[PDB]
């Protein structure tokens, strides 16, 4: 269930990123919309893919994410 | 007896994506609501306001079916008070919405081998939509203070991202066909009755 595993924090960031766009003004916004976009496109790719490498790099860089648009979410 | 086309709602060679919905219109004919609510070949059969079972009984002026194609996570979108990507900008009911949500894995059909890129959904937009509205528009969203002219890169996006369906994906994020049948009865004569 590793591809699985991944779909599972790449959409808790396109759902979090997303509820933000109607919060954050300016800057924080901005970044938000990025954040957004990322996590929708990266779910094109983990699908794609192949090399478990590339897999855990998609899911370490969703999880740093995640947790930077908490930080927002707080404010 | 002429029946209505059901056959044409569901059993329809193609669906449409999710942000721009395809929206047929039953209206003059006999609505036999047992032939569906019967099959057990649907994941998702919830009536709002009308009871399935008694839905044949009942006479009205047009009945709306509303087609598209999302995930299977995205189902519980497709309802009343419901918030969420799918809800917000792509296909919005109302909160008094009278009517039936039937969905089911097309898993069989909409997925390819490689991905089936061809489902769109919307992902930006600058307000929420109104129930029942549509928007099919592809201009490049702005997403800060710097204007994109029309044109796609850094802090501006194409409003629209596809989905990958393939065979072998886990069942939350399988394609599923959804069908919404929205009932009204206005002041015409109701042509719209069941057997
Ligand atoms: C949607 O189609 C199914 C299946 O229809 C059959 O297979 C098609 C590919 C085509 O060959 C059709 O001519 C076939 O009839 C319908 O399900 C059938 O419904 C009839 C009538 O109730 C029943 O006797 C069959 O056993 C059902 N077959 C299966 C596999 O369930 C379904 O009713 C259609 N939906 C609508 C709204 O008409």
């Amino acid at each position: 269930e590793l591809e699985e595993q991944v779909m599972h924090v790449l959409d808790q960031v396109s759902e979090l990123a997303h509820e933000l766009l109607h919060k954050l003004t300016g800057e924080e916004l901005e970044r938000a919309a990025y954040f957004n976009w990322w996590a929708t496109e990266m779910m094109l790719e983990l699908i794609k893919s192949d090399d478990e490498r590339e897999i855990r790099e998609i899911e370490e860089e969703a999880r740093r994410i995640l947790e930077h648009l908490e930080e927002l979410a707080r404010k | 007896t002429n029946l209505c086309p059901f056959g044409e709602v569901f059993n329809a060679t193609r669906f449409a994506s999710v942000y721009a919905w395809n929206r047929k219109r039953i209206s003059n004919c006999v609505a036999d609501y047992s032939v569906l609510y019967n099959s057990a070949s649907f994941s998702t059969f919830k009536c709002y306001g009308v009871s399935p079972t008694k839905l044949n009984d009942l006479c009205f002026t047009n009945v709306y079916a509303d087609s598209f194609v999302i995930r299977g996570d995205e189902v519980r979108q497709i309802a009343p008070g419901q918030t969420g990507k799918i809800a917000d900008y792509n296909y919005k009911l109302p909160d008094d919405f009278t009517g039936c949500v039937i969905a089911w894995n097309s898993n069989n059909l909409d997925s390819k081998v490689g991905g089936n890129y061809n489902y769109l959904y919307r992902l930006f937009r600058k307000s929420n939509l109104k129930p029942f509205e549509r928007d099919i528009s592809t201009e490049i969203y702005q997403a800060g203070s710097t204007p994109c002219n029309g044109v796609e890169g850094f802090n501006c996006y194409f409003p629209l991202q596809s989905y990958g369906f393939q065979p072998t994906n886990g069942v939350g994020y399988q394609p599923y066909r959804v069908v919404v049948l929205s009932f009204e009865l206005l002041h015409a004569p109701a042509t719209v009755c069941g057997p």
